[PDB]
RNA sequence: UACUAAGUGGAAAAGGAUGUGAAAGUGCUAAAACAGCAAGGAUGUUGGCUUAGAAGCAGCCAUCGUUUAAAGAGUGCGUAA
RNA sequence: ACCUCGAUGUCGACUCAUCUCAUCCUCGAGCUGAAGCAGGUUCGAAGGGUUCGGCUGUUCGCCGAUUAAAGAGAUACGUGAGUUGGGUUCAAACCGUCGUGAGACAGGUUGGUCCCUAUCUAUUGUGCCCGUAGGAAGAUUGAAGAGUGUUGCUUCUAGUA
RNA sequence: UAAACGCUGAAAGCAUCUAAGUGUGAAACUAUCUCAAAGAUUAAUCUUCCCAUUUCGCAAGAAAGUAAGAGCCGUCAAAGA
């Protein structure tokens, strides 16, 4: 999991989310999972 | 959408007792039970072989409820029903599970011998030394007994080791 | 999200309570100072807050008093 | 939990050759038979203990309400009285000795009160170091070391609650725990207890189900001399 | 109780007449060495016809002390003069014979090629 | 009378986000909308230089045409290709 | 250049430490260009621990041998009514350099006085008086608290995965 | 409970750890371990013992008159300036 101040969809399959009142990205490849939006 | 969803019942064995905040239903298996949160913002109505559920106002969390409720109770009619089931394929060099009365023990790699407490109402059988079947008549109890048992060995990406789900595909990876 | 603070005279003696926590473990305790908190800072404000009898049950040794009952009060 | 416990008197320390070829110190407690003074239960008082009476003596040597309180109870004159927690499970007037109450070699705690040693200083107490001795030094040798906390209206310019200085050290209650029980003697009521035991010869011992180790007894056994009269 | 820079005497062959400790080998701020602990030392008094040299910084361990200590009977084993052999990594003494007696706690830590190089344990 | 769900109120920026409310336009929809599900999803050919090789998915020469409801010198993965 | 020149003792060392987390070790987890072992990065976490020496007044620093680790800072760059005075900075003397000179140099070197019996408050202990509504002698519950919390090696599991 | 992972599940027919419901989870937190503690004036609880006079008037009044216990003093040390 990768800590940024700002997450964006990296591929096409990547969708943010938001849980527990913290905006995320989860996708296929566990490389490209974001938090802390 | 789900909250206007058709729940299409056939009266042959399954029943509905609606109370205020205790549902109940019971069908060839055992009976289930849900809970009714207190202020529920949808009413349930009960006709001849369809049960519609309507609400009150256009509130974000009676939408939530009317969809997820209209779910709860098709998923409860479906595993009184005909039940639920779930397929573990515990596969590995020297993995192996049986099941002794009410405990099911498995033996994957570690010194301490494992051993792991069925709750009630759920039936775990082994049919193969790397087959295990998990049959209920609640969805979340029976998926909680899935992932309790795979939390043991977690399929790695390397070799096809580990407690793998059925039908489940995992991404591999060479380490030359 | 709410927390309750007591530092006692020595170095960390800082102990927080939640509100969940305070509304099961000590109730009583958590109404007897919001109580005193909303009284001003004086030497009659130590009786006024000794009058209020805060019990965690619907039971109180207090009923050879004959307390009259009001409501939201 | 389950607590058992029993009052003595510490007689002094002495040694013994135990198989598998150890010297164990021991320390021996002179235990008189105690009796139970009073029970009191969980659900008439909101906790459950047992009061023991013990240390035996002439009604003269006891005051007025004491004795009245003997003779209400129907007990022996003692002038020790004493409770331990979580005690339960024994008839009020009747006599316990440790016999009943622990095993040969199972795990105990011991509680006695610590030998007095008056006001000592800070390396005495605290374990602090003393300052140089040699190459110059100052009218403060055994130092106890600088309280400075913050110099200043910003700092905290005080002593803080609960330093480490000088002060009175000993006649303080004191435990001591997993304590193996070696040897019991019914002839003389005398209990051999492994390890060092706080407090002077002659002071009160309290002896207690160890809450570490509750049911564990590690086996222990003497060693029978093979030696033969001249020959 | 050899501790941090104590010259001691080796019991072997190996040409070091005075030995001198370095470092405590085992935990941090470890006082003291009793008998069968392991140090690093550094070689002070050495001879021409030695197979160390002098300077050389090398690894030994304790076989007498002068201090003693007292085994789990009660006996307490008291020699007059702290000694000590230079062993290799393996734990294999580098020596080929020990002079005079060691004691028996290099049994309990290994050491069984000091054991049955000595001429008697204690 | 509306709004906020953050104790925001009760301190802060560049930047990021299907939080929520209001408004103004525009596309489709009971001649069926969107998502999902069930099917197909092509031929010359694997075009050709080019690259050990690429030929639906290396750089190119570009960035073909028919059948047909649809199909791309392909959407990726992936295969030495 | 706002406080202090009717005086706020300034480096380092010793003793005692306390606090913060931007975490050195121990503890949990995500990703890995993570086969295993050992790593890299990020997230959570301040309970405890965080070595001894050679040279230098030294902080710093280099080097030696260990350790699980030898963390970054703040507290008048903590701490002289607690210690020392090696350094800086009095008077003495010399070297290099500047000055015609008396003298001068964050250039170098040798030597060279560190006071105070604690009033208040803070703190560590121990008492007298009074209150707790008759008095006294005993045994208790426990609101609010304080103290400790570190970790390594070997064997087995198993030369198994 | 933090980080993290969840099961069942919609808003947003799919998906989704979360919104309802139900879990797992660290030497951190609350207890379990040791010590002290009712001056906790919000001054707690239990047991035992001793008071329960004659007169005058003025009553948590007087003159005398009633006990448990404690202190002063002495010998001391399991204690201690
Ligand atoms: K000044
Ligand atoms: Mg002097
Ligand atoms: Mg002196
Ligand atoms: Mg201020
Ligand atoms: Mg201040
Ligand atoms: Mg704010
Ligand atoms: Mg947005
Ligand atoms: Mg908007
Ligand atoms: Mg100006
Ligand atoms: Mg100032
Ligand atoms: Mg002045
Ligand atoms: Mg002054
Ligand atoms: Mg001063
Ligand atoms: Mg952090
Ligand atoms: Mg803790
Ligand atoms: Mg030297
Ligand atoms: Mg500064
Ligand atoms: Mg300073
Ligand atoms: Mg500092
Ligand atoms: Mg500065
Ligand atoms: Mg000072
Ligand atoms: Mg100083
Ligand atoms: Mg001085
Ligand atoms: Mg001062
Ligand atoms: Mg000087
Ligand atoms: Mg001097
Ligand atoms: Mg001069
Ligand atoms: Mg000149
Ligand atoms: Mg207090
Ligand atoms: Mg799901
Ligand atoms: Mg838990
Ligand atoms: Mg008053
Ligand atoms: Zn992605």
């Amino acid at each position: 999991m990768k800590v940024r101040a700002s997450v964006k969809p990296i591929c096409k399959d990547c969708k943010i989310i938001k849980r527990h009142q913290i905006v995320r990205v989860i996708c296929k490849t566990q490389k490209h999972k974001q938090r802390q939006g | 959408k789900i909250g206007n969803r058709t729940i299409t019942l056939d009266p042959a064995k399954v029943n509905l007792n609606f109370q205020k905040d205790h549902i109940a239903v019971k069908g060839p298996l055992g009976q289930i039970e849900l809970k009714l949160p207190p202020n529920l913002p949808l009413k349930f109505e009960l006709k001849d072989n369809n049960l519609q559920i309507t609400r009150n106002n256009e509130l974000k969390q009676s939408k939530i409820f009317h969809g997820t409720y209209n779910a709860l109770i098709t998923n409860a009619i479906i595993g009184v029903t005909q039940g639920f089931e779930k397929k573990l394929r515990l596969v590995g060099v020297g993995y192996r599970a049986n099941v002794e009365g009410e405990t099911l023990n498995l033996q994957l790699g570690y010194s301490h011998p494992i051993k792991e407490k069925i709750p009630k109402g759920l039936t775990v059988k082994v049919e193969k030394n790397t087959e295990i079947t998990i049959s209920g008549i609640s969805k979340e109890l029976v998926g909680q007994f899935a992932t309790e048992v795979r939390k043991w060995r977690k399929p790695e990406p390397y070799k096809g080791k580990g407690v793998l789900y059925f039908d489940e595909v995992i991404v591999r990876k060479a380490g030359k | 999200n709410e927390f309750w603070y007591h530092h006692s005279q020595y170095i960390g003696g800082i102990k927080k309570v939640s509100g969940r926590d305070m509304l099961k473990k000590q109730s009583d305790k958590l109404v007897y100072n919001a109580v005193k908190g909303m009284l001003p800072d004086n030497r009659l404000s130590r009786r006024w807050i000794t009058k209020v009898h805060v019990f965690k049950g619907d039971k109180h040794n207090m009923e050879a008093q004959k307390p009259t009952t009001l409501n939201w009060s | 939990m389950e607590i058992r416990g029993i009052f003595g008197v510490k007689v002094g320390m002495s040694q013994v050759f135990t198989t598998n070829n150890e010297r164990l110190p021991i320390t021996v407690i002179y235990c008189e038979p105690n009796q139970v003074a009073g029970v009191k239960t969980e659900a008439k008082d909101k906790y459950s203990a047992t009061l023991l009476s013990f240390d035996t003596v002439e009604n003269k040597k006891l005051n007025k309400p004491q004795q009245g309180f003997f003779e209400k109870n129907n007990l022996k004159p003692t002038k020790h009285l004493q409770e331990i927690r979580n005690m339960t499970g024994f008839e009020m007037g009747q006599q316990i000795t440790p016999q009943n109450l622990f095993q040969v070699g199972e795990y105990v705690d011991v509680s006695a009160i610590s030998k007095g040693r008056g006001f000592t200083g800070a390396i005495k107490r605290w374990n602090f170091k003393i300052g140089p001795l040699g190459h110059g030094a100052g009218y403060p040798h055994r130092f106890q070391g600088s309280v400075q906390a913050g110099r200043g209206g910003a700092s905290a310019q005080r002593v803080f609650k609960g330093k480490k200085m000088s002060g009175h050290y000993g006649h303080e209650k004191v435990t001591v725990q997993n304590l193996r029980i070696v040897g019991f003697d019914e002839a003389n009521m005398l209990v051999l207890v492994s390890g060092a035991i706080a407090g002077p010869e002659g002071g009160v011992v309290l002896i207690r189900t160890a809450k570490k180790k509750p049911g564990v007894v590690k086996p222990i056994e003497l060693a029978v001399q093979t030696e033969k009269a001249p020959e | 109780m050899v501790s941090f820079m104590t010259r001691l005497n080796v019991a072997d062959n190996t040409g070091a007449k005075q030995v001198g400790i370095i470092k405590v080998l085992g935990s941090t701020r470890k006082r003291y060495a009793f008998l069968g602990d392991v140090v690093v030392v550094s070689v002070k008094d050495a001879i021409p016809s030695g197979m160390v040299k002098k300077g050389q910084v090398l690894r030994a361990v304790i076989v007498r002390t002068k201090k003693g200590q007292q085994r789990k009977d009660g006996t307490h084993l008291k020699f007059d003069d702290n000694a000590c052999v230079l062993i290799k990594e393996d734990k294999s003494p580098r020596g080929t014979r020990i002079f005079g007696p060691v004691a028996r706690e290099l049994r309990e830590r290994g050491y069984n090629k000091i054991l049955s190089l000595a001429v008697e344990v204690v």
